[PDB]
């Protein structure tokens, strides 16, 4: 339903660093 | 020879004034308004002078004002001068408050536009009509 | 990764997404603060695009208004 | 020097004149207005 | 009345008074090219 940029605040090795990501909220994911 | 052909196409027009002749007095008269006009088609065809008031415009609209929790706050205290539910008039009410004050915007660019071509045509009454 | 944990830039952003997240399923932590923020947001967002067009708008006709009274009148005036 | 030549030819009247279909017409324009403006006064007259 | 036949007679005299010297003109313009006949042209060149 609703999509926006979030930002996660702690980020692993595989993933990255401090990033802002696309978020994608769905009633189910 | 040919440096005095600019004479004679200056004394060609020194031949026959004798002035406060009516005839050349309204010749020249009609000239001068026909070659003002001639400027006049030509002053366009003051050009990047006015687009650029033409182009300033949605600045001036996009400059304010947009703010802030004190008109949800207010909107609030509408609710509360009148209760629930919300109409739409306090929707309206606040889309009036936010073109007023874009309705001043409108008329200083009218000023600058015709600041922008008030200049331009007393520009050419200054340098051709000497008289 | 000690721990899971999601930013959002404000705290009506956080009030927003906290309630997309109640709609979409996720436990809290009919109604007080909601949904007088949802109401004012969506009429907020109503003004943005009615501003915007009108604004679009407007800009397209003040053009015309100073064409007709002014630019044409001085044409036909220095015509005739 | 169109203007310069047809300047310098004479006569003034004769140059452009009647034509009297725009005499005519300009006379009829009056005489229409004059009885349209008394209609008016009078659909005035009857309306007060 | 009476402007339409002035205009008319003063602009084909003005025409008239063009003829001459454009006609003069065009053919000057083209007995110009008869004078030197040049092979400094941007073709080929001989041999």
């Amino acid at each position: 339903i609703r999509k926006g940029w979030l930002t996660i605040n702690n980020i692993g090795i595989m993933k990255g660093g401090s990033k802002e990501y696309w978020f994608v909220l769905t009633a189910e994911n | 020879q040919s440096q005095l052909l600019s004479i004679e196409k200056e004394v060609e027009e020194y031949k026959n004034f004798r002035p406060d002749d009516p005839a050349r007095k309204t010749k020249a008269l009609l000239q001068m308004v026909q070659q003002f006009a001639v400027d006049f088609e030509k002053r366009i065809e003051g050009a990047r002078i006015n687009r650029i008031f033409h182009e300033r415009f949605p600045f001036e609209l996009v400059k304010m004002e947009f703010d802030e929790k004190e008109l949800r706050r207010e909107i609030s205290y509408a609710i509360k001068n009148i209760g629930l539910f919300t109409p739409d008039m306090a929707f309206e009410t606040i889309v009036k408050k936010q073109v007023k004050k874009i309705r001043e915007p409108c008329l200083k660019c009218v000023d600058m536009v015709i600041s922008e071509l008030i200049s331009t045509v007393r520009q050419c009454t200054k340098k051709l009509q000497q008289y | 990764y000690r721990q899971l944990e999601l930013a959002c830039e404000t705290q009506e952003e956080v009030d927003s997404w906290k309630a997309s997240f109640l709609r979409a399923g996720v436990y809290p932590e009919h109604s007080m603060d909601p949904q007088l923020e949802r109401q004012v947001e969506t009429i907020r967002n109503l003004v943005d695009s009615y501003m915007a067009i009108v604004n679009k708008t407007v800009r397209d006709l003040m053009p015309k208004t100073i064409m007709h009274l002014m630019i044409n009148n001085t044409k036909e005036f220095i015509f005739s | 020097e169109l203007l310069a030549n047809l300047y310098s030819c004479g006569d003034q009247n004769t140059l452009m004149e009647e034509s009297a279909e725009q005499a005519q017409r300009r006379d009829e324009m009056l005489r229409m207005y004059h009885a349209l403006k008394e209609a008016l006064s009078i659909i005035g007259d009857i309306n007060t | 009345p009476r402007l339409r036949e002035e205009m008319e007679r003063i602009v084909t005299t003005h025409i008239r008074e063009r003829e001459g010297r454009t006609k003069e003109q065009v053919m000057l313009l083209i007995d110009i090219e008869l004078a030197y006949m040049n092979t400094n042209h941007e073709d080929f060149i001989g041999f």
